[PDB]
């Protein structure tokens, strides 16, 4: 195993219900929304 | 209108304006809640239309059954321009009242 | 789920693998079981899986 | 015959082995030896006609050969470098790709059959002739769509039907009438014989522009104006090269002067594609006396051009299309001119 | 828009239909009646799409792959498979004119012959031709199509198609029919497909294949009921066996010059 | 989605080594 | 034919606005004739066996395949004919012949209903219906579009869910066998049979064969497993368990109650291509549900209407 723990400033938190690309996944989306 | 430029290598995309100030297309060459869809069609689980009866999708002879509190729709009715109490509501208000 | 996200619940243990993984648990790809789908009022689609 | 044509297509190898052979041993080893057999060979035979016969094949051949020679039909057959595989063997690619041609051109196209829908090469290729065209073929083609009404240019209220979404929608009316007039004149001057310059830089008119040129015996440009080229053609195009021809359009290999093939060479009618992003090329016509037509957008000013179309320029469909009615108008001329002087 | 092509004679084949094989209504049901339907069923399918664009077999081609365009694929491929029948089934491939070139009788070519001749242990073309119908009476049990084709291999060889197959894309021959019992061999073949698929190095999902039709009868009941009735498709495939365009089956094979 | 998360995956490794490095500053 | 007959139809005699003389013949005797025949020509000699028995126990054999294929196409053309009377609408042979304008028609299954059970005087099944599908048009809709919608020679059936209770398959238990729990529609194709009991799990026991004696072949030839040999293998086995899990107790099991044809044979002599829509509506209207509402089993009783 490596570092297991992360801080929440780049994994983006998908809420229930909503739909979602894969693209959302990409660290594009932290920089697009921020 | 314009042509979109080459480097665009998709077949799909969504836009806003067809020309703008600045002379370009305001679009984006995307487009995947199609697929969505399809995926969705795909797990084929139909949408229960839970609490709400009578599935849109259909006719009914049900409506004639209308006795519910009819005081409480009329009012939102009413008051359709939701957007500024002292304003847009008063003036709906006002011409309701005349 | 099939780019909707949906409730899921738990056959009363969490797999050893989240524990293994941990925050990076999005890497693998599980198997999961759709209950029910249903609506809201605000046009979202709620699936429980 | 056909065994010799499938012995493997490489036989034979071992001689060519055998001549690598021999050479790696040393000579002190094996020459002595045939050396000093000769002296047994000789015996008592008749020779002299055998080894004349032979000292003359060596000369013929071995030393009289023509490594290169000299002092300084129809292909009837297809694929004659394509070899067939054999009988037991599966296909070969190339031979799969030949079959999937023959099943192109005879089955496929089984099944039904298309109506009622656009194929982008049939507006270059072939082209409506001009009183043919119809104010829904140009709504189709979106030559009625227009710049937004922000970056309207006021001088174009005439051509104006109205704005919708946002931009501006020419007259197709108008465009139509226009569009005829500019197909007339272009027509006259392929009877007349003059020279037909379609110009249009903006990406993907390339096409358009060559097959115009070539139907209508015209020239095009694609690439770039030089400024100067026709109030400096002494020096911009001075260099090159010109034809004499004949009325029916053939070359006649008639030796030019220098100063004959050095006289300026103008177009009698230009035609821009793109009239806002060409404004040099507007001037110098003006300046030069040189009759213009352009497809006028709803930015564009419309008396920088004699004949003006009224249309959309930001699309290839739209351009396509005036561009070939214009083309198939020259193309009719020419056709009439030749005709006449074929026949009187 | 797809419109039913133009079939030569057609006044011919509407006044009293193919010769030896249907009758005049018969052929009315199974091309001007069918073909009308399919051609439209796929045009309002495929309406408002890029498919819209393409030819049938370009049409079920493309379509292979996705498994939703299961309906366009099925009319693509019933459309075409269609055609090719006819076209085979045509007495006069070209129009008389001035010219009797009905004096003169189509045969197979010796080409062909030899084709067998390799393809089935030196067997006789009549014996493959039984061998045909018992294969279609045996595996085909209830629409479906029959064809004999050729693969990469130069062998020709025998495929039974259910519903709406395909000869030419493996993977949708529809061959096999998994509603009834099944044979250890039959689900070993289905699993060596699978993992040729699995093989594949597309995101398409797309396996190379070159199996091409020779000669194709349809043993949809809309082609047969009418005439010979329920339980004579046996009947019905013999005679047109028997009777087709050998010059169209001819050119369909592959000359190599 | 594999393909953008490994990507994704090298990018958080590489950064999480970055702010480790800075915070341990 | 004399065992596979039935009082509503007749010989030389057409039905009621549904099928006129010759389509009657061509649509239900000579295929029964001919089944019968190719039946008994097959290895049949435990005839007075009860085709739905000799369907149960000949089965899972390729072997002794045809025999199923026979039996089960007696069977559903049976079932699916049984329910119809008749209807008021004109006789095919009087009525005109329809176009291609049939397709671009437009249905009007969303604003209609008719040849409710209720006026028969059905309230279980129209309350059955209700609970199952929502609404009678919602039931309609389903049945007309699924079986137009099928292309080959098939069927469409009204099923009802049997929740096998936990036993060890002890039979001869009066007054709780049929309890059904709920109503849903399936489709089946050539020879497919309505049941599932003796139909789940084939393809997973034909995996599971072919992957042991795979195994004996890697053994035999000194081959060691692979990392898809022990995990691609296990997680379909996986799925294919888990997607037929319908219950610990032997599963669930299928009760047919109603059953339409969608073999072109039915409906071409008398309807043309173009009329399968309105085959599909006459047949709808000529649906008597005594039949029906008498096949409808018991609902589960046990903690159902207990409640507890
Ligand atoms: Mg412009």
């Amino acid at each position: 195993q490596q570092t297991k723990k992360i801080d929440q400033s780049l994994s983006k938190k998908l809420p229930k219900g909503t739909i979602y690309d894969p693209f959302d996944f990409s660290m594009g989306r932290i920089h697009l929304d921020r | 209108k314009s042509a979109i430029p080459s480097k665009i290598k998709s077949r799909y995309l969504v836009y806003n304006d067809l020309d703008t100030l600045e002379r370009i297309t305001t679009f984006e060459p995307r487009g995947g809640t199609q697929w969505n869809r399809l995926r969705f069609q795909e797990m084929g689980v139909p949408i229960v239309s839970n609490i709400g009866r009578q599935n849109p999708f259909f006719k009914y002879i049900s409506r004639p059954e209308d006795e519910s509190h009819a005081k409480l729709s009329l009012f939102k009715e009413m008051k359709g321009d939701t957007d500024i109490s002292p304003a847009a509501m008063k003036k709906r208000l006002k011409k309701i009242t005349a | 789920i099939g780019g909707f996200v949906a409730d899921v619940v738990f056959f009363q243990s969490p797999p050893s693998s989240f524990n293994s993984m941990g925050d990076f648990i999005r890497m693998k790809t599980f198997l999961f079981e759709i209950l029910e789908a249903s609506m809201e009022k605000n046009g979202s689609v709620s699936m429980h899986a | 015959d056909e065994v010799m044509l499938l012995q493997q297509k490489l036989l034979y190898d071992e001689i060519r082995s055998e001549l690598k052979s021999l050479s790696q041993v040393p000579e002190d080893e094996i020459l002595p030896e045939l050396k000093k057999s000769l002296e047994q060979d000789k015996l008592s035979d008749k020779e002299q006609q055998l080894e004349a016969e032979l000292s003359d094949f060596f000369r013929n051949y071995a030393l009289l050969n023509k490594l290169f020679d000299s002092k300084t039909a129809t292909p009837t057959k297809p694929y004659p470098n394509l070899i067939p595989s054999a009988n037991d063997k599966p296909y070969s690619s190339q031979e799969l790709f030949l079959r999937q041609l023959n099943h192109s051109m005879r089955t496929a196209k089984l099944g039904a059959t298309i109506s009622k829908v656009y194929y982008p090469h049939k507006d270059i290729f072939y082209p409506p002739l001009p009183e043919n065209i119809t104010v829904e073929s140009l709504m189709s083609a979106g030559v009625h769509l227009g710049q937004s009404t922000s970056l309207w240019r006021s001088s174009t209220q005439s051509y104006i039907y109205g704005e919708y979404k946002g931009i501006h929608i020419i007259d197709l009316n108008q465009t139509l009438s226009y569009l005829k007039r500019a197909a007339k004149v272009v027509e006259g001057v392929s009877e007349s014989g003059g020279i037909i310059l379609f110009l249009g830089t903006r990406q993907g008119q390339k096409r358009g522009l060559e097959e115009a040129a070539k139907k209508t015996h015209g020239y095009y440009v694609s690439t770039r104006w030089i400024p100067g080229t026709l109030t400096n053609s002494t020096e911009i195009s001075g260099i090159w090269e010109k034809q004499e021809i004949d009325s029916n359009d053939n070359p006649t290999e008639r030796a030019l002067s220098p100063n004959e093939t050095s006289k300026q060479v103008k177009p009698d009618l230009l035609v821009v594609l793109n009239p806002t992003e060409n404004r040099n090329a507007l001037l110098e016509a003006i300046k030069s006396r040189v009759p213009t037509i352009a497809i006028i957008d709803t930015d564009s000013e419309p008396s920088l051009v004699t004949y003006p179309i009224p249309g959309n320029d930001d699309s290839l469909r739209s351009v396509n299309f005036l561009l070939g009615v214009l083309a198939r108008a020259g193309q009719r001329g020419l056709q009439n001119r030749l005709a006449r002087n074929n026949e009187k | 828009i797809h419109v039913v092509p133009k079939l030569p004679n057609s006044k011919a084949l509407l006044q009293n239909g193919v010769p030896n094989i249907l009758s005049s209504s018969g052929f009315k049901t199974v091309w001007f009646d069918y073909q009308r339907y399919l051609c439209d069923k796929l045009t309002l399918a495929t309406a408002g799409q890029s498919l819209e664009s393409y030819y049938p077999f370009h049409i079920l081609l493309k379509t292979a792959g996705n498994p939703l365009q299961s309906n366009i694929f099925n009319l693509a491929s019933s459309i075409h498979n269609n055609h090719l029948f006819v076209e085979n089934i045509l007495p006069s491939a070209v129009e008389h004119g001035t010219n009797s070139n009905a004096v003169v009788k189509t045969e197979p070519s010796r080409l062909f012959l030899s084709k067998i001749k390799d393809s089935f242990n030196g067997s006789d073309w009549e014996v493959v031709k039984e061998e045909m119908i018992y294969r279609a009476e045996n595996e085909v049990l209830g629409q479906g199509w029959l064809f004999l084709v050729e693969n990469n291999e130069k062998k020709l060889f025998i495929l039974t198609s259910n519903n709406n197959g395909t000869p030419y894309y493996f993977p949708r021959n529809q061959s096999f029919d998994l509603n009834s019992a099944i044979s250890i061999d039959e689900f070993a073949t289905l699993k060596q497909m699978k993992e040729l698929i699995g093989k594949s190095t597309k995101l398409n999902g797309k396996v190379q294949d070159w199996t091409m039709p020779i000669i194709c009868v349809n043993l949809w009941d809309h082609a047969y009921l009418h005439d010979y009735g329920v339980g004579n498709r046996s009947k019905y495939v013999k005679n047109v066996l028997d009777n087709l365009n050998w010059s169209v089956v001819n050119n369909r094979i592959f000359s190599g010059i | 989605e594999q393909e953008v998360l490994d990507v994704w995956e090298k990018k958080v490794v590489e950064e999480t080594e970055l702010m480790a490095a800075r915070t341990s500053n | 034919s004399t065992r596979y007959a039935l009082e509503h139809l007749k010989e030389g005699a057409p039905l009621k606005g549904l099928f006129s003389i010759e389509g009657l013949q061509k649509a239900w005797f000579d295929r029964v004739k001919y089944l019968d025949a190719k039946l008994n020509d097959c290895t049949n000699e435990a005839q007075q066996k009860p085709l739905e028995t000799l369907i149960h126990e000949n089965s899972k054999s390729a072997s002794k395949k045809h025999i199923v294929n026979y039996a089960s196409s007696l069977y559903n053309l049976k079932f699916s004919m049984s329910s119809l009377q008749g209807c008021i609408r004109t006789p095919p042979e009087e009525c005109p012949r329809l176009g291609p304008e049939a397709l671009l028609q437009t249905p009007d299954f969303n604003r209609t209903i008719s040849n409710e059970p209720l006026t028969t005087g059905n309230e279980r099944l129209q309350a059955a219906l209700i609970s199952s599908f929502g609404s009678l048009m919602e039931f309609r809709t389903l049945l007309i579009n699924s079986n137009l919608a099928i292309s080959g020679d098939g069927f469409t059936w009204l099923v009802a869910r049997r929740q096998l209770d936990k036993r060890a398959m002890r039979n001869d238990m009066p007054n709780r066998d049929i309890e059904y729990d709920k109503l849903f529609i399936l489709n089946t194709y050539n020879a497919g049979t309505p049941f599932n009991f003796s139909t789940s799990g084939v393809m997973n026991e034909l995996n599971n064969q072919y992957t042991n004696m795979e195994k004996q072949r890697a053994k035999e030839a000194g081959n060691l497993e692979d990392s898809e040999m022990t995990a691609k293998q296990a997680k379909t086995k996986f799925i294919y368990e888990t997607q037929q899990k319908g219950f610990s107790g032997k599963e669930v099991s299928y009760i047919p109650l109603l059953a339409i044809d969608a073999s072109p044979k039915t409906w071409l002599t008398d309807y043309g291509v173009f009329g399968k829509r309105e085959y599909l509506e006459r047949v709808w209207d000529s649906i008597e549900w005594k039949i029906v509402e008498s096949r409808l089993p018991q609902r589960t009783k046990i903690q159902a209407f207990n409640t507890l």
